[PDB]
């Protein structure tokens, strides 16, 4: 993800030189201060503090915080149930820690003094349900932002529009102003369509992802407090892993 | 947001563009 | 408040106020009743008067409400539960009306009364989602002429584009449509997504905290009927509080 | 509520003639045909007679029948309280009538038969639901044909700019030819925004307040049926109230 | 009812070529390929088999077998409740006949019959399901049909764009050539909204309409599975009818 | 059996538009500029990058092309192919003999009676594979809205090379090389993104949710009739659930025999 | 899942204006030199 961005705009870049033109004309300094300005301040009034502050929290977890999951929750799992099988009872800490992601220590220290299924599955979805919504946010706000990025792209252009009929002589110049007057909605929708809204479906796959990841070690945790072994448990888990993923872990 | 709403005022400034173009074509000199 | 009203328009204006230093040309009299007056009727044909006239009663009711923060009220039912406790008794209270707003009287002012707490959920909860859908509907309202705004823009560039249009004889007639289309459309960009949209979405945020506090002071005059020591009443009510004002209020 | 037509139309008409030109060429017989009658077209298309027909007969319900609601509901709610309650019985026919507008009887003449308070709940609710549901149908059906207005008069474009070039000498015929095709547009846009759009949303809005309204009288008729203390039931009837209408009527 | 395709291609033939010189000029021989085959194209990579000729099952019941009955449920199933209420036995299938089409007696065959009061519930809320599901995905199909007929009709007026640039033809037939390739998107347009779009919202609404009436039979044959006769059968039947329907109805 | 429309469909949409260039001069390299081609496909496609990580944006060509290839000919078949295992496990023996389950076609069927041998109660094996269908169906459609969103961003870099070729066209008013080159770029820019977006993404994106639907009817069937299996059941009262899972001419289409 | 809108009249417009930009461009470029 963080080589997208130098690629999405380097593609681009190639694109608008490989004719030969001059990408002189394609840089204006007051343009970019309106376009990403007015998006900005509109998103000022759009969205509170305690509310932007938390797309901040997840923005920063696309590009960081990488675990080890989707191989090694079942190789974790497998492996606590071998040991929950007559050899260190559910009672054993042992294993436990050191394991600590963020999410599966959550459930494998409540689990073992004493819960209902029936109470730590609602709690359980409250969590998932809580990180989907803050994940739905982040996005709805970037996708949001690429909104208002070509809305005040086209009020630039408009500024810059406005402002020629009143110079209306005839010489090149209705079309060298149409042409610098342009600029604003062309940074407008390439910040949209190249930032935002590609960045706003992102916090929505990884919601997905990490949606995924957490009914596995839901679904995982659930069958520690059950008295199940391997060939059970694992056939259970393992049905989460796409089918690349159940060649590359059979071999292991 | 659908990543497509503002292509309606997207169409408005085409159709801008082309009013000023019209302003270029009463002499088309 | 991070409400940046002043800066989309400050950027505007400094778009606006380029080497072209007089913007009397941003100003076409035609324009404004174009866009602007077709907006507003078509908001009347939506919303008639007794309804649209709670554009100045909602909008400006919620952007003023800086008078209760969400600790006021925590340190209000600690304080009404302390003479509530031994020290008094739940017969005589007058703090209710002393410097309150204009809630959690209604709740105080019954529960004084020896009436069940069933119904008092049942009638504040209520509230709550009246309140709810009285926000919804003034932010639906602010995002409808946000709506109405560019579809009129759009209405006026055709105007423009047929008016200047099958005339092209002159410098007067091409002048006026030419300007109308341009700030036709130029007034609603400038009025939907900086104007509405914003604050259009950003009415329900308000919405939303006012809905949390109002749960909360729902919580608290529930636990002012029960017996039960602000000490123990504390935890159970500052369950709602925000996440980074729970350590801010643990200064006391 | 039609005084708003008049001004939608008179301020664009306005607009259009800010000392410009004629707006004969704001006016073409054929054009104006094609859009309308294609509208209708891919209306009678859509809908069938019969059900297409039942439209205008739900509309002109927008127009007259206005409700007494909101202020003398509470007050009508709150007298028959304290006449049954305190008074003779529930089943006081006498007074129940001489108010019989559309909806509070159709549950009152029920609450003084022998029900249980859940069957009238479900006849009321259901009323309500079906309200919702044939506005929202209406408002489907203006918003549709809204839809089909710029769509047909885009189709008119492209049919007048198609008869229009290959048909020309290309000296100055280009410029009157597209006035003269764009009309088409220019007339579906307007028609969409400035008549249905606009009376879609406000048959949603008008189902808004008519299903508070009716949930207001179930809220009450239901208190009714159990005979409840009029200061509750007044508590939780004017809990409806736009905050000037909660003083409004508390001065009455 | 054909009688909307008749207005709807008469009244874009009418001006089609009333101005131009010929309906010559308004007809390409490759654009109608373009457009159809390349729409078509799109929908058979879009669509299986058994999904395509589901559609022709229900644009045929649309346009054939009328069934036009709506108050004859609130006119019978008073009616059946008279002949089961008390001097009536619930088993009288001799006289639940003559009424029943193809759907009230599959209704009714299984009511006395070893089926809970709820499974039978479920079973027609499960038919009411996927009829309405059904009508949705033909809907949904023509209107992704309507989708695809503009989007590649503009591929088509693109095709004819890009090849100009090969020819010269020193500003003499220019200007023909773009009338000949707008031809593409005009059929586009043309069967996007004169037949997909109307008929797929054709399929919605009386996939609404449809729902609305089973709805209606449902409630009707959860009513007399318990015998509730006096007035309470009919204030839920008709609930479901329009007011003026009501009074319409009133009558007989 | 074979699904025929898709690459009936693809050969026609393609050789349609692919006329539609040959048909005004006939040269086809003038709608080939490599600028465009850049703006619309690589801005697309680093887009999808910014949005999906190579690691699984390199599922793309994996389960969807398991779902393009589908030559597994578990279609009708599953109905004979339970009937004789039956047959072979009830009064020809006992349920745990395999007669092919460790040696016979696609996995699913393989998994539920490698489980069905063993003993696991019936309501953990119902859970397992309805858990098992659910995260296929999730999986499906997580490759369908990445093909959406691709058919999403397509147009999305076609309207901005609109604009890299107005600027740059207007920017240079008159030089003979940059009105054309400028205009063929805003152009074919546009002509890609709406082709590729509507002719390739978006059907093909529509398309693996029928596949997806499809695939979880069989694997329906399969598991009604794994738990038939394990609860023990003539191929005789067989056919009452799992015959009502096809289509209506479907249904026929076998019973002749 | 109710979703009525007036954009669909849009595509075809958009498109059909950005083509009449390009017509209109290349006749100026032309007949003026």
């Amino acid at each position: 993800t963080p080589i997208g961005f130098v690629l999405c705009f380097g593609l681009v870049l190639w694109g608008m030189a490989s004719g030969g033109s001059n990408l002189k004309v394609f840089w204006d300094v007051a343009s970019v201060f309106i376009t990403i300005g007015g998006s900005m301040a509109a998103m000022l009034i759009t969205y509170p503090m305690d509310e932007f502050k938390r797309l901040l929290i997840v923005i920063r977890q696309t590009f960081k915080d990488n675990g080890m999951s989707n191989i090694d929750v079942i190789q974790n799992f497998v492996d606590l149930s071998r040991k929950a099988r007559r050899e260190g009872l559910l009672s054993l800490e042992d294993a436990i820690n050191n394991l600590t992601d963020d999410y599966m220590k959550k459930g494998l220290r409540m689990v073992v003094d004493g819960i209902e299924p029936e109470t730590i599955r609602e709690i359980m979805e409250l969590e998932i349900d809580e990180m989907e919504k803050r994940h739905k946010s982040g996005a709805d706000m970037l996708k949001t932002w690429g909104g208002y990025a070509p809305a005040f792209g086209m009020v630039g252009t408009l500024i810059g529009l406005i402002q020629m009929l009143a110079n209306l002589t005839d010489s090149s110049t209705i079309a060298s102003g149409m042409g610098k007057a342009l600029i604003t909605t062309f940074y407008g929708s390439l910040m949209a369509n190249a930032v935002f809204n590609p960045m706003g479906a992102n916090l929505m796959f990884k919601s997905g992802v990490e949606a995924t990841t957490r009914e596995m070690v839901l679904e995982g945790v659930l069958a520690i407090q059950s008295g199940v072994n391997p060939r059970i448990m694992e056939e259970k888990l393992v049905s989460y892993l796409s089918p690349p993923e159940r060649q590359a872990y059979s071999k292991v | 947001i659908r990543g497509d709403e503002w292509l309606a005022t997207f169409s408005d400034t085409i159709t801008l563009l082309l009013t000023f173009f019209i302003l270029l074509y009463s002499f088309s000199s």
